[PDB]
């Protein structure tokens, strides 16, 4: 069976991982102890996808944690589901990078990446058929980015035939967290694009508006935003673990989504959300889901498609549905809103359907998009970058770790190039 | 873990450290005798953390701090005070005499035979660290010991350890209020050195906190026993990220790399939400949206510095209590929304954020009332150069006639050393102009 | 100088392999014009090139040796090099089409590369004067599985001595290799020794299509600087020019159906085909650019293209040589090659000479 190694790196990722497994465990009938108490073999037929088994009919996840520079270590362990994780997979060091990428790539992570890599090799070897890797992190920060791309590259050299996926919280346009995100990320993107099969670009701001308006929540937290990220992470791989009329898998997602090897950044979405009240005020249909799916406000990436166009998408549905209504609905979208789509791709969309709905929903769906709108985020990071670079605004902190101007320069040329590539196809022809 | 050392040099810091450790112990349920009847009752919790406090086998806890001021009549208060059975008795009262507003005694003459032990007991403290380190040195500028000594210490420390963050919470000299005539001499001579060794010298004034204490706290007749607490809370608001959990916690190094564009401009400010009295403890919501406006109000600045005469380079905010991140994002946006607040072109990012859950505590005998949330702000701006201007000018007049100098020479400091700092501080001011000016193409 | 690329072609004849398994002729040279007969005898494709040679036979006019081909194709680039222009020549085509046999050739009939090299050394001998001082250097490296390795290094002693390098992009002069051990040339003899070492250590191997295949991509760089007098009464020898020559031996498709193989073999073949595809896309967008089209060029989609950016385009007087077979067994391959070439003529770059009057005032006076 297909097997995945999930990795956690950075304050933002580990919590996403933390919220993640809490969902998967619920999708597989597992308790905080790791025992089975479900009611369906389906929750077990493919448990080896994400988990290993242990002696007394317990089930250990294939999770790894690498930036547990300890401050978040206890936070994970002393949690409602901290205890299931393999204690040996709790890898860490100390003296956090202070968001300095170089410390997170060249000095400290250098010392630690061996050990985490060694553990990965174990989880790899214990597999029967390894498919790909699943990393959670964020750009803009030191650990999630630098140590990430480091660990990503090495793994790629060891398993270049295999798949490497990420779900990376991206820096915002407006509301920053750190002040050197243009520095921290562009370096990351330089190594991210070149050592990746795909990545899922997520922005906090969109998630806020998403939870603010559609979910109509006035007091959302980092704990709840993630709860949406974990959903998509699970929907992408629903057709992996569960059956359906039309099956999908990670490899089948890329090849239909990645026309050119460098345009492998995506804008996900997920349905359906209704703030509990309106639940009594609708009904779940395929056109209904589709309607939210291509909603310009359900895009967690914050790159308004309507100033750009789509290359290719993947609309993974989940539940009991009829395929006629499915295939019809995509065509309608291709028809009416054709200008947002490419001519030289004759069909700009694929599909996938799994016959197993989630815990308390009759039908669900997951969105995946590849579009030209991603240019905008990329310009921002570039424009922010240069304004600081030319004055060497904060540069001296990295040079103290051994970086040089060329490296910052290199990534810039690369990032601008990615933009131009998208801009090539941005104009209708 | 993470460790952090508290050093108090002179009187001004020591008097503060009394305020600090009082809050720390209280905030962590620790008793003055180092005991934990709260842990006895609970039977759990790592509260008595290695961030600030060591622990023995007896359940007693001991703070990671030393101090020295070359004035026994102060430290002895602690050796007799209620916290005497807290601290390690290897606190360095070598005060045969005081520096007496003379830099040179603390640096050259009687800085000898004292600093040898300061470093020693420090080494002993570091040897107990199985984790991060970072230094909190509390002094006052313009003073005879709070400078001439603290110049040595940071220099030696940049050698023994070097690759550690060296932070300072320090009293700047006011424009008007002075308790001496030699603050300008004593101050400028200091900056010649700590500019090179340190990495972030958080500054405060007494004039500002005085006026603050009148307006918002409704306090007519303050003293050090009310000022220090505010200065203590700020230090906590920083360091609380280390001891407690939070959605967006921060270390000490994180500040260093975000606030400090160029090595030599590491001179930021601070504010808070001490807008609180038992009476006005009501009638307000104390939202995230209110305080953030306040944290850029000229009045609630803790030094006598008009931001509006300069621009912001970079800023960091640290919230406590029941705080919602989304609300922060709206609020920060509002702060950019306002046009009075001019940032450098350099930093559309501009801001950092950190958040903790653990709200502030209150000290009985105190004034600042209870709340559900609070924030600390830090800021690096250009406006301070004007304050640096004041000191260079004050210096200029009473140096020209070489007033008071025979004293400093009387301890062996050469004439030209004064000018050396001056050329430096002028150049430093010039740096603020270069950077403050907008970029071009 | 917005100017085009010289595209040349060489139909090699058939072999023992065809003798054993009969494979008819279908490529035909009307002196120089290329014509290919479909084995179905339903179509004749034909292609026109700036240059042709008919090595299918020694007798009919159009025939040319290595050095005839040189003085047709590469000596002009020698000329532009001494004029100061960066220059390029690169090969293309399938396995067993003599792509090395042309560029590098063997001991007994060495290729355009060694012919040009001795011509270059003696051409410096023609002007070995104090009028202009000359300084020549060269590097030589290989591409295998997107990994860059140094041909001029004596490997150490270990089970794995294929030390990888990496690429870096100077903001001005463009890409280059770290640790690339560019060495000084005294003469063509030194060039020869260097080339011998490199071609020996090249990761090449026997297979079912040829006894020895170029399974890695090879780059051979020379750079000649020439410091000349300026037109001033003061320091006269303050003018200099540089010229960068780039000679490239690529790999062939090696379709696995005939190149039945496994493991590392198929891996190298995959990487090769991927590289060549990327190159083809580069070439095509370049042609479209030469047609005036505003187009994004995926130089960065691999290493070969990235390094050869300034040669595939940029600023250099350049050429390509395409190798093709007569056997109908590989007519599809030869057609693809010919179409690659006939498209390739359409490409232009903007070629000047590298004085590098940096900190000189000479270009400013000019
Ligand atoms: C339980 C119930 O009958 O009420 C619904 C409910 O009110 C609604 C609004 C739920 C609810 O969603 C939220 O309340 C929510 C709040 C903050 C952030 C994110 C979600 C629900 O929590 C979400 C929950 O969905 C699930 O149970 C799935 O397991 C979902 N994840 C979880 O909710 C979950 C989290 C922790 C532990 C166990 C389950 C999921 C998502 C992706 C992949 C698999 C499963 C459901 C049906 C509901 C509640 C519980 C109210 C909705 O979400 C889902 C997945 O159903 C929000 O819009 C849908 C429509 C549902 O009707
Ligand atoms: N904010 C604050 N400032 C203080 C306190 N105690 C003293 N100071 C300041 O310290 C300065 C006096 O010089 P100090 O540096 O304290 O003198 P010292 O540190 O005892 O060393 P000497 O200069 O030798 O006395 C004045 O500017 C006071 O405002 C205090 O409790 N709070
Ligand atoms: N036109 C020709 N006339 C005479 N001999 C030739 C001709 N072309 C090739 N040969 C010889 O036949 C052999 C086949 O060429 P070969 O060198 O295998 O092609 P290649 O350049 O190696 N292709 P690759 O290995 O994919 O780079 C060579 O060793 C040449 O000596
Ligand atoms: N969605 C989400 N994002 C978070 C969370 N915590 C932090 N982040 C984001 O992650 C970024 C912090 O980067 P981080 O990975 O902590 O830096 P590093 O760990 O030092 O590399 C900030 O931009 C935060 O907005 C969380 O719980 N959920
Ligand atoms: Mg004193
Ligand atoms: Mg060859």
């Amino acid at each position: 069976m297909r097997e995945i190694v999930h990795i956690q790196a950075g304050q933002c990722g580990n919590q996403i991982g933390a919220k993640f497994w809490e969902v998967i465990s619920d999708e597989h009938g597992i308790d905080p102890t790791g025992s089975y108490h479900g009611d369906s073999d389906l929750q077990l037929e493919r448990i080896n996808v994400y988990y290993n088994e242990a002696t007394g009919n317990k089930y250990v996840p294939r999770a790894i944690l690498v930036d547990l520079e300890p401050g978040t270590m206890d936070s994970v362990r002393s949690g409602p589901f901290g205890q299931i994780f393999r204690p040996d997979n709790f890898v860490f060091g100390q003296s956090g990078a202070g968001n300095n990428w170089a410390k997170g790539h060249y000095t400290e992570g250098a010392e630690l990446v061996d050990s985490v890599l060694d553990v990965v090799r174990k989880e790899s070897e214990s597999c029967d058929c390894l498919q790909g890797f699943q990393l959670t992190h964020s750009l803009g920060g030191g650990t999630g980015s630098g140590m990430g791309t480091l660990l990503i590259s090495k793994i790629r050299e060891e398993y270049p035939d295999r798949i490497m996926n990420t779900f990376s919280v991206m820096p915002s346009p407006k509301v920053s967290d750190t002040v050197v995100e243009p520095y921290n990320a562009t370096l990351s993107v330089h190594q991210l694009v070149e050592n990746t099969d795909e990545t899922y670009c997520i922005d906090n701001e969109a998630l806020y508006d998403i939870c603010f308006r559609t979910l109509k929540l006035t007091t959302p937290t980092y704990g709840d935003l993630n709860h949406l990220v974990s959903a998509t992470m699970s929907g992408v791989t629903t057709c992996l673990r569960f059956p359906g009329q039309l099956n999908a898998d990670l490899r089948k997602l890329a090849v239909n989504m990645v026309p050119f090897p460098r345009l492998h950044f995506f804008m996900p979405g997920f349905a359906p959300l209704t703030s509990r009240g309106s639940q009594q005020y609708r009904a779940l249909t395929v056109p209904e889901l589709t309607q939210q799916m291509f909603d310009s406000k359900n895009m967690m990436a914050a790159c308004d498609p309507r100033h750009g166009r789509y290359l290719t998408v993947a609309a993974i549905f989940r539940g009991r549905m009829s395929m006629k209504e499915v295939d019809e609905q995509m065509l309608n979208v291709q028809n009416k809103n054709s200008s947002y789509f490419v001519e030289w791709i004759p069909n700009n969309v694929k599909t996938a359907v799994c016959d197993i709905p989630p815990r308390g929903l009759k039908m669900s769906a997951t969105f995946i998009g590849n579009s030209t709108a991603i240019q905008e985020l990329f310009k921002r990071i570039s424009e922010q970058f240069t304004a600081m670079f030319r004055r060497k605004a904060f540069l001296h902190w990295y040079t103290g770790e051994g970086m040089d101007e060329m490296e910052f320069t290199e990534a810039e040329s690369n990032m601008n190039d990615l933009v131009s590539e998208y801009q090539q196809y941005q104009d209708a022809t | 873990m993470r460790e952090c050392i508290s050093i108090h040099v002179g009187q001004a810091g020591v008097q503060i450290g009394n305020a600090c450790w009082e809050l720390y112990c209280l905030e962590h349920g620790i008793q003055p005798d180092g005991q934990m009847p709260s842990d006895k009752t609970i039977g759990g919790g790592d509260d008595s953390f290695n961030t600030f406090f060591s622990e023995t086998g007896a359940g007693k806890h001991v703070p990671r701090a030393v101090f020295v001021d070359l004035e026994p009549t102060v430290i002895d208060e602690v050796r007799t005070g209620t916290y005497r059975q807290l601290f390690h008795p290897e606190q360095l009262i070598t005060g045969k005499e005081d520096a007496a507003n003379n830099y040179a005694r603390g640096h050259y003459t009687i800085g000898k035979e004292i600093i040898d032990l300061v470093l020693d007991r420090i080494r002993k403290l570091a040897d107990q660290c199985t984790g991060l380190q970072g230094f909190l040195v509390f002094h006052s500028f313009g003073g005879g010991t709070g400078s001439g000594f603290t110049s040595l210490l940071m220099e030696r420390l940049s050698v023994d350890y070097g690759k550690k963050s060296k932070l300072e919470f320090s009293i700047y000299p006011a424009p008007q209020v002075s308790t001496a005539v030699v603050e300008p001499y004593n101050s400028i001579l200091t900056t010649h050195t700590t500019l090179e060794h340190s990495d972030c010298a958080f500054m405060v004034d007494n004039e500002a906190i005085y006026d603050i204490c009148r307006r918002n706290l409704d306090i007519e007749r303050p003293t050090y026993t009310n000022l220090n607490r505010l200065i203590s809370q700020i230090v906590s608001s920083i360091t609380a990220s280390l001891r407690f959990d939070g959605a967006l916690n921060v270390d000490l190094t994180e500040f260093q790399t975000n606030l400090v564009p160029y090595p030599r401009i590491h001179f930021p400010l601070a504010t808070y939400a001490p807008v609180i009295s038992a009476e006005k403890a009501y009638h307000e919501q104390l939202s995230v949206a209110e305080i953030t406006n306040a944290c850029f109000e000229p009045a609630n600045q803790m030094v006598k510095c008009d931001p509006r005469h300069g621009k912001y380079m970079a800023c960091c905010l640290l919230y406590r209590g029941d705080v919602v991140p989304k609300d922060v994002n709206a609020a920060i946006a509002t702060i950019k929304t306002k046009r009075s607040i001019q940032f450098v072109d350099w930093c559309p990012t501009g801001f950092k954020v950190g958040i903790n859950y653990q709200p502030p505590t209150v000290v009985p005998g105190g004034d600042l009332a209870k709340v559900q949330r609070a924030v600390c702000m830090l800021s690096n701006t250009t406006a301070i150069a004007e304050a640096w201007a004041r000191l260079d000018h004050k210096f200029d007049l009473m140096y020209a006639k070489r007033a008071f100098v025979h004293w400093y020479v009387g301890e062996g400091m050469e004439e030209g050393e004064f000018s050396e700092a001056r050329e430096d501080m002028a150049a430093l001011e010039k740096d603020y102009e270069e950077v403050g000016v907008d970029s071009v193409e | 100088f917005n100017s085009q690329v010289t595209v040349a072609v060489r139909v090699r004849p058939f072999s023992k392999r065809e003798k054993t398994e009969k494979a008819s002729q279908v490529v035909f040279t009307n002196g120089e014009e290329i014509t290919v007969e479909h084995p179905d005898m339903k179509q004749v494709y034909s292609f026109i090139y700036d240059v042709s040679f008919w090595s299918f036979d020694e007798c009919h006019p159009g025939y040319a040796s290595q050095t005839t081909v040189y003085e047709t194709l590469a000596a002009p680039l020698l000329d532009r090099a001494f004029e100061g222009y960066n220059t390029c020549l690169f090969a293309y085509g399938q396995t067993g089409s003599g792509k090395s046999y042309t560029m590098m050739g063997l001991n007994e009939e060495p290729g355009i590369i060694p012919r040009f090299c001795e011509d270059l050394f003696a051409q410096i001998a023609k002007k070995q004067t104090s009028e202009v001082s000359y300084h020549l250097e060269m590097s030589f490296f290989e591409v295998y599985n997107e990994k860059i390795h140094d041909l001029l290094v004596c490997k150490g002693e270990n089970g794995q001595r294929k030390q990888p390098l990496r690429a870096r992009e100077h903001p001005v002069s463009g890409p280059y290799v770290e640790g690339l051990s560019m060495n000084v040339v005294s003469s063509y003899s030194d060039i020869q020794s260097w080339l011998e070492l490199g071609n020996k250590q090249r990761a090449t191997a026997a297979t079912g299509m040829n006894d020895k295949s170029s399974r890695s991509h090879s780059v051979f760089t020379l750079v000649m600087t020439q410091t000349k007098t300026e037109v001033v009464e003061g320091e006269e020898h303050d003018h200099r020019i540089t010229s960068r020559i780039n000679l490239v031996d690529l790999a062939g498709s090696e379709r696995c159906s005939t190149a039945h193989s496994s493991g590392q073999r198929l891996k190298e073949g995959v990487s090769i085909n991927k590289s060549l595809l990327t190159l083809g896309k580069v070439i095509s967008a370049l042609s479209e650019q030469a047609n005036g089209k505003r187009v994004f060029i995926p130089y960065r989609e691999s290493t070969l293209t990235w390094l050869l950016k300034e040669s595939l385009g940029g600023n250099s007087k350049t050429a390509m040589i395409a190798t093709v077979s007569p056997a109908a067994s590989n007519i599809e391959e030869t057609l693809s090659t010919l179409r690659y070439a006939t498209q390739a003529r359409l490409i232009v770059n903007i070629a000047k000479v590298n004085e590098d009057m940096n900190a000189k005032l000479i270009r400013e006076l000019k």
